[PDB]
């Protein structure tokens, strides 16, 4: 800071804590209701998946 | 049409030549009986002129239980129950279900049931082609505004029995619509056409009101290009009490019945002069 200033680089970085990461398992990541699309459409499919 | 969802079961599920089914037939095959050819059978190498007496003297038993279901699931996709990229799935899904809890009471009301989706097919054409889905949407738009209720005149009661004669009559199915709030007609299924029906809020204060017969252009003049389509639209379906000087109404229902005669007369001399359509003038 001022006139004798140092030569500088700069530090970048978040925090949220009391969240826990998502992602939706939906075709686009919205909430178009509880029983998201492609949970539906893996009904329809009858079969397995690693 | 469309067609018999267990002729189309049939005819993807089941042997494309003499089957362990007709029988009837492979006993003229053997005994020499078919008449376009009796020595056929009898050329057969034994390798196989063997094996099909034994199926013709102790036929094969089957399990029908995947005809009965397609025939179920080609009628779901017809009657369009089901997206037609469903049909392997659902017919899977069924498969399972069915086998699950199978038994000889299944078994029967699945062939009660191949009967029903069979008629339910069959009927669902009708359905289509009588416009009964439009009919009904017309008979509940006619209790929105005052029936049997004019002021001037009652020729009222003879525009809207033209609205049903029509919406019977024209065999592209005039669909008939409750909108979001106001009831329209569609006229053909390309839409181009529509009138906005609940929009005869005009054609309510002009029943009864003599034609100004020397200019159109004049006080009275109101209707909104809406209105004048309802009445061309009509106009084939109206000669009674409509006569010109009955109202302003009236006028513009007998020009618009002659309009129509006019376009589909210069119709047939339009066809007959573009004759040549191609330089020879």
């Amino acid at each position: 800071i001022g006139q004798t200033a140092v030569p500088s680089v700069t530090q970048k970085k978040f925090l949220c804590d009391r969240v826990m990461w998502r992602i939706p398992f939906s075709s686009n990541f919205m909430s178009m209701g509880a029983l998201t699309d492609l949970g539906q459409n893996m009904l329809y499919a009858n079969s397995a998946h690693a | 049409q469309a067609p018999d969802p267990a002729i189309r079961a049939a005819l993807q599920s089941q042997p494309s030549g003499i089957a362990s089914d007709d029988w009837e037939a492979a006993m003229q095959r053997i005994m020499a009986l078919t008449t376009r050819n009796p020595e056929s059978f009898r050329q057969q190498p034994q390798a196989n002129r063997l094996s099909a007496i034994l199926e013709a003297v102790v036929p094969s038993r089957t399990n029908p239980t995947h005809e009965k279901v397609l025939a179920i699931v080609n009628a779901l996709a017809e009657n369009k129950a089901i997206r037609p990229d469903e049909a392997g799935l659902v017919y899977n899904a069924l498969l399972e279900r069915v086998g699950r809890y199978n038994s000889t009471n299944v078994q029967s009301n699945l062939d009660r049931l191949v009967t029903d989706v069979r008629e339910a097919v069959a009927q669902r054409e009708r359905f289509k082609n009588e416009g009964l889905g439009s009919l009904v949407a017309l008979n509940a738009f006619l209790a929105t505004q005052p029936a049997n209720v004019p002021r001037g005149q009652d020729d009222y009661t003879n525009f809207i029995s033209a609205l049903r004669l029509m919406v019977t009559e024209v065999p592209q199915s005039e669909v008939y619509q409750s909108g979001p709030d106001y009831f329209f007609q569609t006229s053909r299924q390309g839409l181009q056409t529509v009138n906005l029906s609940q929009a005869f809020k005009n054609l309510r204060g002009l029943w009864g009101v003599q034609a100004p017969v020397g200019d159109r252009s004049t006080v009275s003049s109101l209707l909104t290009p809406n209105s004048r389509l309802l009445l061309l639209l009509i106009a084939p379906f109206t000669d009674s009490g409509s006569v010109n000087r009955n109202s302003y109404l009236g006028h513009l229902l007998t020009l618009y019945r002659e309009a129509i005669g006019q376009a589909q007369v210069d119709e047939q001399t339009f066809q007959e002069i573009t004759s040549v359509s191609r330089a020879l003038g």
